C-alpha cells in the first residue's frame, strides 16, 4: 500500500523466527532501537504491529 | 507518644531506607528500570550506555 495508507497487520498467538530474516541478507536496511538486532529468539511481548 | 524522640529517629531511618529502596527502581532516563531486561533485550553498546 501507499505510505499515507500503509498496510497495517497484527501478529500474535504464533511463533516468530527473526533469525532467518536477519541471515537473509536481502534487506538493505535493518535499523532499530529498544531491542538489539539479534537476541530476538529468547524475547517476546504482547503483540506485533507490522 | 511519651517516647517521641526514639520513635521519630526510627521513623526517619525507616523513611530514608524506604526512599532508597524506591529509588532503586527509577528509570533515570533509561528505557527501563530493570537491568536484566535491558541486558536480555538490548545490544552491548546501548546496553552499557
Amino acid at each position: 500500500a501507499s505510505v499515507y495508507a500503509w498496510n497495517r497487520k497484527r501478529i500474535s498467538n504464533c511463533v516468530a523466527d527473526y533469525s532467518v530474516l536477519y541471515n537473509s541478507a536481502s534487506f538493505s536496511t535493518f535499523k532499530c532501537y529498544g531491542v538489539s538486532p539479534t537476541k530476538l529468539n529468547d524475547l517476546c511481548f504482547t503483540n506485533v504491529y507490522a | 507518644s511519651a517516647l517521641g524522640k526514639l520513635q521519630d529517629v526510627v521513623n526517619q531511618n525507616a523513611q530514608a531506607l524506604n526512599t532508597l529502596v524506591k529509588q532503586l527502581s527509577s528509570n533515570f532516563g533509561a528505557i527501563s528500570s530493570v537491568l536484566n531486561d535491558i541486558l536480555s533485550r538490548l545490544d552491548p553498546p546501548e546496553a552499557e550506555v
